[PDB]
């Protein structure tokens, strides 16, 4: 079981990485929308 | 009568050695079963937050 516990380092360590990366890709989606939201708000101020 | 004190010598050679050494083992079993509970709790207590 000590060896299981050593495996548990890496097993929970990677889940930490897993949940973190789930968020990291979800960022990528959200940030492309962040970009346009700001770009669009500017583009119209200029237009008016 | 020596042979009688000798049958008694076994009792006086202390069958209680069972109980004495056993007591020392009753102690190791608490160290062991405490740990067994902790092996299941060491797994349960280290996760998820």
């Amino acid at each position: 079981e000590e060896d299981r516990d050593n495996a548990l380092i890496q097993q929970w360590r990677v889940e930490d990485t897993e949940m973190r990366l789930r968020r990291e890709t979800l960022k990528q989606k959200k940030l492309q929308d962040l970009y346009k939201y700001e770009e669009e708000n500017e583009k119209k101020l200029i237009e008016a | 009568q020596q042979m009688k004190k000798l049958e008694e010598e076994s009792r006086k050679a202390i069958q209680i050695a069972e109980n004495s050494r056993k007591a020392d083992l009753d102690f190791i079993d608490q160290e062991l079963q405490k740990k067994r509970a902790n092996d299941n709790k060491f797994i349960a207590s280290k996760m998820e937050e």
